[PDB]
Parts: structure tokens; sequence; C-alpha cells
DNA sequence: CGCTGTCTGCGAGGGCCAGCTGTTG
DNA sequence: CAACAGCTGGCCCTCGCAGACAGCG
């Protein structure tokens, strides 16, 4: 249902 | 961990080591859930059976568990081929272990402890004590060199203050098992006492040693009967973080401000609150110290206020990510010792040249397009010699 | 954790024979077994607890709830406790010629009863895994069949297990009930020699006994038989009052004086 | 005053701690500063004395604080609130007490209301007070007298010098009570304004109101909530309750036109009554009840065209009852302040979301409007579904190697075309618009630069609104993007950051900014803050993006413009890396266009 | 030949950043 | 001597106004 694009969803820091 | 550390001994100390009963069950007591049945099977056989027989009791699913455990007690060397009986003594000391042959305490061991954490920084109210302060210096966590000034803490040092009591204790026996051998003191006296603990002249210093970090506690003028603390035989959190790089600690300590203060800037002192800024000064000065962000999201993280515990995750992601982005925002630039080989005119032994390098582990980074590569100079002589050699 | 709980069957009659036969095997022996085996359990972890408990004609009585010899302080409190309530147990009894059976279900009873009383107590972090290791040494008793009936599938229901470990006679009503609840069977031959098998076959927790290779199960032969004969029956005939298996057609049953109609 | 040895201003030697410490949520530091806890159960009480004695300085959901200011306190007890009842429900509040010196300091503040008043009345100003010792006071201070015009004693005071009065009657001590007794003011005509019941205003808007008509007579001051509260409405719902001729001053014409549409919206006030002051056309304003402008137009300092100067003429020779001045924090700038003065109102009523400004020109509201009566807490709208949750990022484009090459070297102020014009940066936005277009999600991008607005805007092939548009062609726009589903994204200027009224606008997405402007970063933020219809509250039902280049300048502004909206417990996400774009077909893919790319940024200078 | 709409310069102003003096320890 | 205010210049953009030029009658 339009669910958030990867990135807003979770931590796209390498840590 | 204690299981690692006893791995990492001499069969002959380990054979001392398994003395009086005590000892046995401590270390049966480690064998992670296999081991400690097969301990109890050949146990009262005298007679050592087929290394097979062992590896088909364990069904197909779940194998690797026979393994691992099986790989654990021969680093124990709890048992022998003998072509796989356990040890004489082992077997005759456990058996004698199987049927054979308060308030007060936990907060003197937290104060106590503390005292030492606030020798480690820099606060003039702490406990004093040459063998202490020698103790921790040789330990790897702290520096002097002027006996007359007081000693700073090092890199390691700083590291060891976030580490969570268990660990942060921990730790410190460990460096002070290894450094008792090399004082002279014989490690299987005091092993076997820590083991004997969770239920001579070497001891008695031993045993100070222990009175002085507040594992143990003789109340009664150093008699010879010990009450051991709760962190001998081996708590809510204060802090709120902020979206916008604040952290409220409630904290009446100032151990625990002067930890805070380590990676982030005091704005104001409350009884039960102090107002700490995350500022990107103060956590690269952290970071440059010698902490890890990891320890440091981590040393907010474990002492997390209730209220924030509710919440995933506890650390808003913002403050979790910007810490490390600041962690890695000094180490842009990779500094790497190397030497550079240029001016190829042998392309086609430049390759050869490049196998020669990687096969002794000495290429850090190549260059195909270019044909260059680099090399570490401690193996800089061995390729100029295989140069050399034409 | 795990809460073990060695309903022993101590039957005076069945371990006197044997001091009468003067056998290798004894009781006293068992006990120490049982008394070993105890130990080794709680010698695994600390946090695990066991409980012991006897079976006689007349009642069962459970036989548990410095380190002089070097053992574990823990240990030695344990072995005093059992090795004087079981002598007195043995030593005090009535005699009663009309009741002589070893009674298994009464002593049960209690078995079941104080995991629960136990489970009540432990504090919701920790999660417990109970079991009972019964350990017969005797023949079962016709008039408890329901009475045993009952408990199992209590056991069943919390989730305890009976790891049956019957010597000198196959239960047959027993190793119905290790069945039903999961729990293991073994039927050992060689007496002298029992400790062994407790440590190999039933020492391990329920949590690993599926990671290891053990006997296969027996064979359960769940035989109905009509209520006129006792004789084994395959096809049987029952009311929907009595519930009773019954030998042929009948005009009525009589444990229901039900007004059957014909049809 | 002490400091401990880690730079912290002990206060442990200044005051106690009360035994009852847990119940009371409030912290009061000598500094003025109070640390309210969110998580307390008695924060709803302790939010709404607080707000309105103390202006809130940070917000987050946890621990919020508030710092004390004369203005901050000047503003309590016009609202109704008096020392004794300050203090006594702060210590109440205080866990730890109020230090000496703060409780002083309250009541020093408090007692200069009501001392003079100013009323306006027959187009003549005139300074009221009941007590004559004050007024004689006032006449000794040279200033005070310079102004004049060239029991309760009145001396008439010439209206071009009203600022420099009211400025000095602070710093006097005594502020002017510019309070409007509308219902006790007959002189004037009532207008036929109403409220229709379909209009229900919020409990925050109610709130508003009621402070401003906490007594019969209403007050003047700046009313500020979060951007797509519904201050229309609010403004709207003042003019009901005044019932006299209404100005209100936008800042655009884009800003007049949504004015008009709310009045018809939100009010009975027929079409004929309302009226546009613009460049564009005027709807008569010789004849109206209700006149809308911008402060460009009133404000202009120029000799005015004969169309405009008819009105201005009439403008200047009226009384109003009310005037609304929307984007209240442009008012100190040099020339917008003169308005103020120009025309003749009684009661000024604020509206605004950012009460922040780059200068220390903002606290000049307090004497040019009035105290900022109330100031609701984003976070509280946005749980409570008012406006739109937003997730807030900052997308680090990392700078092109040949364009970093360059902006290094460069320092003649070349750089902001430089790592505006991103080619790195350009594809991130490129990405993110197909991405979210997808989506169906209306995305609205801001460029402060017009030439990467232009850039960007044929590149994508989508509109694009700055300075030269018309108003008819940028408003076109706007009833496009607002209803027709082509137009699924559009390109806007400095002009609409302020004042652009997008409910169904879910994204945005900023490629550049004029330095940093925490007022252009949260007005910016506005523009999707509006409540959507499906709207969740706490789904995340609109975002914003702030591209930036890494390693470059535009990161210290990035974090400086983000200050207001951190404080108001928005976190910005850090994004270094958005997955799915090297699979996507995006512009600047060769080194060619970049180095092409490069030279037309040089060009332009 | 007149009138209205479009487009393009003049002049001014807002907002913010950066600078060479003025001032203070 | 070293260090920090401090109002204005500069730049970007924006706005209102005036003038000329093109489409329409
Ligand atoms: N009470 C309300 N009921 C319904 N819609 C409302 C209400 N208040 C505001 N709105 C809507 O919210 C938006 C407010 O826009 P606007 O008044 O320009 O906000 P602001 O001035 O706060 O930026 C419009 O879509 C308006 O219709
Ligand atoms: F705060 Be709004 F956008 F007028
Ligand atoms: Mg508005
Ligand atoms: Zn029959
Ligand atoms: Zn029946």
């Amino acid at each position: 249902a339009k669910e958030r694009p990867i990135w807003l969803r979770e931590s796209t820091v390498q840590g | 961990n204690l299981q690692e550390f006893l791995g990492g001994l001499s069969p002959g100390v380990l054979d001392r080591l398994y003395g009086h009963p005590a000892t046995c069950l401590a270390v049966f007591r480690e064998l992670p859930s296999l081991a400690k049945n097969w301990v109890m099977r050949m146990l009262f056989l005298e007679q050592p059976l087929p290394q097979a027989a062992v590896a088909l009791w364990v069904k197909k699913e779940f194998s690797k568990a026979q393994e691992e455990s099986t790989g654990l007690l021969s680093g124990l060397r709890i048992w022998h081929t003998q072509l796989l009986i356990l040890n004489p003594i082992f077997r005759q000391n456990l058996r004698i272990a199987l049927l054979g042959g308060v308030p007060s305490l936990d907060k003197y061991a937290e104060e106590r402890w503390e005292v030492v954490l606030h020798f480690m920084v820099g606060s003039p109210s702490a406990a004093v004590s040459q063998d202490l302060a020698q103790l921790l210096s040789q330990a790897g966590l702290m520096k002097s060199t002027e006996p007359g000034e007081p000693p700073c803490i090092t890199s390691a040092g700083f590291q060891f203050l976030l580490l969570d009591t268990p660990a942060q204790l921990w730790y410190f026996m460990l460096q002070y098992l290894q450094t008792a051998q090399s004082r002279g003191m014989d490690l299987v006296e005091i092993l076997s006492f820590l083991f004997q603990l969770s239920f001579s002249d070497s001891l008695l210093n031993f045993l100070q040693h222990l009175r002085e970090f507040g594992l143990v506690f003789q109340r009664k003028r150093k008699s010879r009967r010990y009450y051991p603390t709760r962190l001998a035989i081996n708590q809510p959190g204060f802090i709120v973080v902020e979206t916008n790089y604040r952290l409220y600690a409630y904290t009446e300590s100032e151990l625990q401000i002067a930890l805070i203060a380590l990676f982030s800037e005091m704005l104001y002192r409350f009884p039960n609150m102090v107002v700490a800024q995350v500022t990107r000064e103060s956590v690269q000065q952290a970071i440059a110290s010698g902490i890890t962000a990891q320890q440091i999201i981590h040393f907010l993280r474990t002492r997390a206020h209730p209220v924030m515990l509710k919440q995933t995750p506890v650390l808003p992601p913002t403050i979790t990510d910007q810490i490390r982005l600041w962690e890695l925002e000094r180490d842009r630039l990779r500094f790497t010792e190397g030497v550079l080989y240029n001016q190829f005119l042998s392309q086609v032994d430049f390759e050869l040249l490049l196998a020669h390098a990687r096969e002794l582990g000495v290429l850090v980074f190549e260059n195909s397009a270019k044909r260059l590569m680099v090399v570490t100079p401690a193996g800089h002589s061995d390729v100029k010699r295989f140069w050399k050699r034409q | 954790l795990n809460l073990l709980v060695i309903v022993v069957d101590a039957n005076p009659i069945w371990w006197g024979k044997q001091a009468l036969k003067e056998s290798q095997f004894t009781l006293s022996k068992c006990i120490d077994a049982v008394m070993v085996l105890g130990n080794s359990h709680l010698f695994m972890n600390r946090s695990n607890k066991l409980a012991v408990i006897a079976s006689h004609i007349q009642e069962s009585r459970f036989l548990y709830p410095g380190s002089k010899d070097g053992k574990y302080e823990l240990l030695t409190s344990a072995n005093e406790v059992i090795v004087e309530e079981i002598k007195d147990l043995m030593t005090k009894s009535d005699i009663k010629g009309q009741h002589t059976e070893t009674l298994l279900a009464g002593s049960l009873a209690k078995a079941l009863c104080y995991i629960h009383r136990m489970n009540k107590e432990v504090k919701d972090n920790q999660e417990m895994k109970s079991r009972i290791l019964v350990i017969k040494a005797a023949e079962d008793s016709a008039l408890q069949y329901m009475n045993f009936m009952n408990v199992i599938f209590a056991a069943q229901k919390q989730n305890i297990l009976i790891d049956a470990c019957v010597l000198d006679s196959d239960s047959g009503l027993l190793q119905q009930a290790c069945d039903i609840t999961g729990g293991l069977y073994l039927k050992v031959p060689q007496m002298p020699s029992l400790l062994q098998y407790l440590l190999w076959v039933f020492l391990p927790d329920q949590d690993q006994r599926s990671q290891l290779i053990l006997p296969p199960p027996v064979h359960v032969d769940y035989r109905a038989a009509c209520f006129c004969h006792r004789n084994l029956i395959e096809i049987g005939y029952v009311c929907s009052v009595c519930l009773s298996i019954f030998c042929n057609f009948s005009p009525i049953c009589t444990t229901c004086e039900t007004a059957f109609k014909i049809s | 005053t002490k400091v401990d040895e880690y730079g912290a201003k002990d206060y442990r030697l200044q005051m106690p701690l009360k035994d009852d410490h847990t119940s009371r949520p409030l912290w009061v530091a000598p500094d003025g500063h109070i640390f309210l806890e969110a998580f307390s159960p008695v924060y709803k009480y302790a939010q709404d004395f607080l707000v309105a004695i103390a202006e809130p300085v940070c917000r987050p959901t946890h621990v919020h604080e508030y710092k004390l200011t004369a203005y901050s306190l000047y503003a309590a007890v016009s609202v109704g609130l008096q020392t004794s009842d300050i203090t006594e429900y702060l210590r109440k509040l205080s866990k730890t007490g109020v230090p000496d010196g703060i409780m002083q300091f309250i009541k020093l503040c408090t007692v200069s209301y009501g001392k003079v008043k100013l009323v306006l009345k027959h187009n003549r100003y005139f300074v009221e007070s009941c007590h004559p010792d004050v007024i004689q006071h006032l006449l000794q201070d040279p200033v005070i007298r310079e102004c004049r015009l060239r029991q309760t004693v009145s001396f008439e005071v010439k209206q071009e010098m009203i600022e420099e009065l009211q400025k000095r009657c602070i710093h006097l001590e005594y502020p002017l009570l510019a309070e409007y007794d509308f219902r006790n003011d007959s002189v004037n005509p009532d207008i036929n304004i109403d409220l229709k019941p379909t209009a229900v205003l919020r409990p925050y808007q109610e709130k508003s109101l009621r402070k401003m008509f906490g007594n019969g007579r209403a007050r003047s001051g700046v009313i500020v909530l979060p951007c797509g509260a519904g201050k229309s409405l609010v403004g709207v719902t003042a003019a009901c309750t005044v019932r006299k001729r209404c100005l209100v001053l936008g800042n655009s014409a884009v800003s007049v036109e949504q004015w008009k549409a709310q009045f018809k919206m939100w009010s009975t006030i027929d079409d004929s009554q309302i009226c546009r002051f613009t460049s564009d056309a005027k709807d008569k304003p010789i004849g109206c009840s209700v006149a809308i402008s911008t402060y460009s137009m009133l404000g202009h300092t120029t000799k005015r065209s004969w169309e405009a100067e008819r009105v201005m003429e009439w403008l200047k020779t009226q009384e109003w009852g009310l005037m609304i001045l929307d984007e209240v924090h442009t008012i100190p700038a040099k020339m917008f302040r003169r308005v103020l003065t120009i025309v003749q109102a009684h009661c000024k009523l604020g509206l605004t979301a950012t009460l922040v400004r780059e200068d220390d020109k903002i606290v000049d509201l307090n004497f040019l409007i009035g105290p900022k009566l109330y100031e609701a807490n984003w976070m509280e709208l946005q749980n409570n579904g008012y406006i739109a949750k937003v997730q807030c990022a900052e997308v680090w484009c990392p700078m092109s190697p040949e364009f970093y090459r360059e902006y290094v070297a460069i320092k003649t102020k070349k750089r902001i075309l430089l790592y505006t014009m991103n080619p790195n940066k350009f594809r991130a936005c490129q990405f993110l618009i197909k991405f979210h277009e997808r989506r169906n999600d209306k995305i609205i991008v801001f460029a402060d630069n017009v030439f990467a607005l232009k850039e960007y805007a044929i590149r994508l092939n989508k509109p694009y609104i700055y300075g030269p548009t018309s108003q008819g062609e940028r408003m076109q726009i706007l009833q496009n993007f607002k209803h027709n589903p082509k137009i699924n994204t559009i390109f806007i200027s400095k002009v609409g950051d302020t004042s652009f009224d997008l409910p169904e606008a879910n994204v945005l997405i900023q490629i550049s900014s004029h330095g940093g402007s925490r007022r252009q970063e949260a007005q910016r933020l506005g523009r999707v803050l509006r409540a959507k219809k499906g709207m969740v509250a706490e789904e995340y039902n609109a975002f914003f993006y702030s591209l930036v280049s890494q390693d470059t300048q535009e990161m210290a502004y990035s974090t400086k413009r983000q200050r207001f909206l951190v404080d108001q417990g928005y976190s910005f996400k850090v994004i270094t890396k958005l997955a799915g774009m090297e699979e996507e077909d995006l512009a600047f893919s060769t080194k060619e266009e970049q180095q092409q790319l490069l030279q037309k940024v040089l060009a332009a200078t």
C-alpha cells in the first residue's frame, strides 16, 4: 500500500 | 570469555588447575549443552572408546553442535584419544564433586569499583594506591611516564571506561591473570580461587587486590573469612537522547558525568539531570581520543532512560547515524605506507611480478591498466631481490 | 531450566524379595543410582532443580523438596535428606495383607501437582521444562488403570515427560504413558548397570533429547477388551452414557440401566 | 555563573532540590532556561503556562526547553496572567525551585503592563494612562518629548513617529497596551462579516483566539502556528469577531488570492465586499469592507502610479479595526515596517509560522505588532493529525570531480552556481521525481538560484515558476498542479516558499537555498505540511528532501538551516546514497554531458 | 488612425554572507 | 599586541512602475 522507499525506511549508513 | 581463557593454556597448567573438585565442576558448567552429557557418559568408564562412536551419537540434524563441542573439549584436553577416556585426574576430581571424596555487599562493590574508575579519569577524589596505579599502567589501559605526576589514560583506557561494568570488570581480571604469571604469581592458584569463589602468600596478595577492586570484602579487619560480592562470582538507565543532539543525563554520580563528558559538551548541571550536547567537535575529539563510535552508541544505548525504551529504535536513528558519520568523516583518507613500482617496460613480466607479489601476500593495490602496483616496505626487499635476480 | 522428578518405585515386597533372593541387585544400590542420577542433573547447571518421590503399598512420600567429603556443598544436603528419609520410610511401615501391590498413580499425582505448584512459583522471566523420570520396579495394579490414566493426560496437557525406566517387568500400562506424553521408555535388563542407562538415555533434557540418538520406541499394544471377559476385542460396542467397551450386542448394557430402544 | 570543569554552568550552589521532584517536571536555572519533561503526567498543564511566559527554544519529543525573556514575560501579563500567579505556579511546577534572581526578574517585567496605553481615535494617536505619574516620567525622556505632536491624561502623538515612541516605551519599561475595544466602538460601522456554521475552528485555532479575546477588548499581537495549520481561518475568524473593516497584508499576488478564497470559503462575506490591491488588478478598493493587498504594494516607496495612488490615498485616510499581517517575520524589514504607520489600524493581528530571522530584528515584532500571543507545538499538532507527518531527509550527493576541481580553486562567489549545478545532485533529483511520481505523489521542487531552476525545469520538462512569470501564468500552474493529474511535479523559486497552499503536495525536494535561512527552510517545508485527505497520523504521509553536495559549503548551510526544524522535533535523516539509481536511465550519465554542463556553469559567471 | 495586451528595461527593496574598520583584554 | 563587535557593500533574487512594440478594431 505505497510503502516507503528503502533509503527512508532503513539506515543507509555503511556502519 | 572464561572458556576462551582456559583454551589458551598449556596442558601442564591445565592438569594442575584440575585440582580440588570445585574447579572441575566450574569448568564442567561451561560445557555448552552437548558435552555435559558426554562427560557424564565416560565418567565411570575406565576403558577408552572409539572416536567413531562419539560422532554417531548425534543425529544428522544439528550435527555442527557435535563437532564444535568436541573441538572445545579437545582444546580443554578433558579427554585424549588414547589410540576417548577423560583425564584420570579430571575423572577422579570430578567424581569428588559428583558425590565423591547482602544488599550492603552490592553497594560496596559498586562504590569500590567506581573509585577505581574515578582514578582512571582525572578525578582528584579517587582511591590512591601505588600497587593499583602500576597494575592499571601495566594492564595496558594507562600510562604514567613519570611516577611523581599522576598517570594519564591511554587510547585503550578510554574505551575500557565505556564498556559495561560486567565486561569492564572481566577484561580487567583477564589482564590481571595474564600479568600474574609475569610478576611471579602462579596462575593456577588465582584461577582456581576464582572458580571456587563462584560457589598462602600468593592468595593473600591476590585477595588484597580483589578487596581493592571491591569484588571481595572481609568486613572483619582482614580475617580468614571473606564475603564475596555479586561481581565476584563472575541496572536502569538514566540518559535521554534527543533528535537534536542533546543528552539529559539523570545522574548523581560524578563518574557517569565524567563518562558522558568524554564525547559531549556539558551545558547545565542539576542534581538529577545534566544537559549535554553531542557536538561534532566533542565526538571527533572522543573518536580522536581513541573511542569507537559503536561504543558511544552502545554506551548511550545501555544507559537509556526507561522512557526511550518503548520507542524503537530507542536511540533516534539520526543520532546514531550522525555519530557514525562523524566517525567516518575523520578517516576519509586511508593512509597506507607502501612502495610504488612504475616504468614497467616489461609488460609481460609485470604480470609475472604481479603474480609473485600476490603469492607472497605483500601486494596491497594494483592497476593493470597503468601497469603499476604498491607493496608494503616490509616486503619491499623480497620483491626487490626478486627483480635483482631476474 | 528443568525440574526433574524421580518417581522411584521403592516397593518393599519386590525389593525385599531381592534381599531374600540375595541377588546382586539391591534397593540400596538403586537409591544410589537415583542419588548419583539426581546429583548429576543439578550438577549440569545452577538453575536446575529436582525432586525424588518413593512408592509403597501404604503411601508415597517425597524424598526431596561444609563439604566434609569435598563434594559440592549443595549436593551434600540432598544426599543427607534422601538417605535419612528413605530409611525412615522403608524401616517404618504397617502391614496390610489385602493391599500388597505397589501404587504409582498416586505417587505421580503428587508429582504432577508439584511442578504446577513449582511452575507458579518460578518467575515469569525463566521458562521451565519439567520432566518425570518414573523408575518402575514392580508389576502394575489392575485397579489403578483409570486413576493412572487421568494423571497421564494431565501431564500431556501441561507438557511434562514421563521417561519410564521400568525394570524386571514390562509394565503394559506404564509403557502406554510414556508414549502419550512424549516420554522415553526403556526396559533395562542389566540391573547392576542401571545407572549408566540413566546418564545416557534419561539424563539429557527434552531440549537436547531430540538432537541425540536413543533406543527406538517400543511397539505399544493399545489393546481394548470387553467388560464381560477382559479379552482383547478389535470391534467394540459402547453407549453414549457409560462409554464402555462391551463384548457383543445386548438389549441394554448393565452399567447404564438405560432404556435402550431397538432399531 | 559558576562553571564546572567540563565547561558546564554549575547551578548546584544556586538552587535546591524539591523532595517531591518526581511529580514536578520542571527545571528552572538562574539563566532562565526552563527544561520541561514531555513524558510527565502533568505535561499538558505545564506546557500551556510555560509557552506563554517563555518562548520555546527547542521542543524535542521527550524533553522541551524554554527561555525567559522580558518580551516573553510581557506576553504573559497581556493574556491575563499575573506575577503572583506565574511565580506561584512556576514554584509549584519547579522540581528545584526558582532562584532569587529569576524570582525578582519575573516580578520586574510584570509591574510595567497597564501603566501606559495607546489609543487611536478619529485618525489621531493618543498616549492614554490612568496614572499621571508614569506619563510625566515619559515626558522627561527626550525622544518621547521629541515625537510629541507639534484621572486619565492623554497627549496626542504624530503618526509618523509611532514606531520611535513604541520602541522607547519598551526601553522605558512602560510598554504601550495597543488594545482595541471593538465591542465598545460604534464610530466605525460594523461590517456584514460572519462566520458560517460550516467553519469550525480546531482547538489550537480557538485557543489562539481565546488569548487574543481574553477580555471583551481585542488584543493585538503575533500568533504563530505551523505552516498549513490553518492560519488563514484564524485570521478570518479574527475579522469575524471584530466585525469592522479588515485589512489583510499578504506577501505576494498569490497570497492575496488565497486570502480571498479562504474568506469566501470560511466566511459569509459577499464577493463584492472582498477586494484586492495588486499590480495585476484591483476589485475597486475604494469601495470594499475587506481589503487584501501585499507589503510590496503598500510598502512601495517610489512614487505610485495613478491607479495605485488613488487607492493609496483612500487607504491612508481610513480607520481599520483589524489589520491582519500575514508573514509577520518580514515586517521588521527596513521598509515593510513602515506599512504599519502608513495605514491606521487599531488592533494589529500577526500570522506567521517561522518567527525566526538571521538578524536580531525579530524581537522588534514585540512593539511593532505586539507580544507573541500564541505558539502551537508542531509535534503536538503533527500527532493530532492537523498537519501531515513529514519524513525530512538530506540526500548527500557527492560532488563531481571535474566540478570540485573548479570549486576548491574558485572563490569569487562563483561557487554557488558550481555546487548548485552538481550533476550528481541533478541525478538524485531526477531519480527522486521519477520514483515518487510512480507513487502518485504530488512533487514540489524549490531552487533559490533561478539559473538552477531553469536548468532543471527544461531538462526534466516540468513547469517552473519564478519572478518574471506573470501572476496569471503562475496561478494557472498551481491550479493545474492542484487538480490536473498530468502536472504531478512543479518547480518553484523564492517567490513560492511562503503562503502557497498545496494540500495534496506529499513530496518536496530542494536543490538550492539562500544561505542558512532557517526561515526559508521551515517555510519551504511548509508547502507540503498541509493536512492530507487520506492522511494517517503515524504513516509519514508527506516527505521532504534537501539535496546537498558532499564536502561542500552547502553542508554548512544545510546544518545551519535545519536548526529551526530540529528545535521542533523534526529529525533530518541523512541519505548517503539512493538505491535503484544505477538501474535508472538518468541524465548526465557520461562525462561529456557533465563536461558540457561545467563549461556552461562557468560561462554564466 | 486609436485602444489593449505583452514584453522589456529603470528604479527600488528583502535576505543573507562576507568584509575592513572600531573597540576592548 | 591579540581578539572580538559591527554596520555596510555586495550579491542573489524579487517587486512595482514606466516605456515601447504588437495584436485587434
Ligand atoms: N478548520 C479547518 N477545517 C478544514 N480545513 C482546514 C481548517 N483549517 C485549515 N484548513 C485547510 O488547511 C489549509 C490551510 O492553508 P492556509 O490557511 O494557507 O495555512 P497557513 O496560513 O497556516 O499556511 C487549507 O487547505 C485549508 O482549507
Ligand atoms: F504558514 Be502558511 F504557509 F501561510
Ligand atoms: Mg497562510
Ligand atoms: Zn464379553
Ligand atoms: Zn450405558
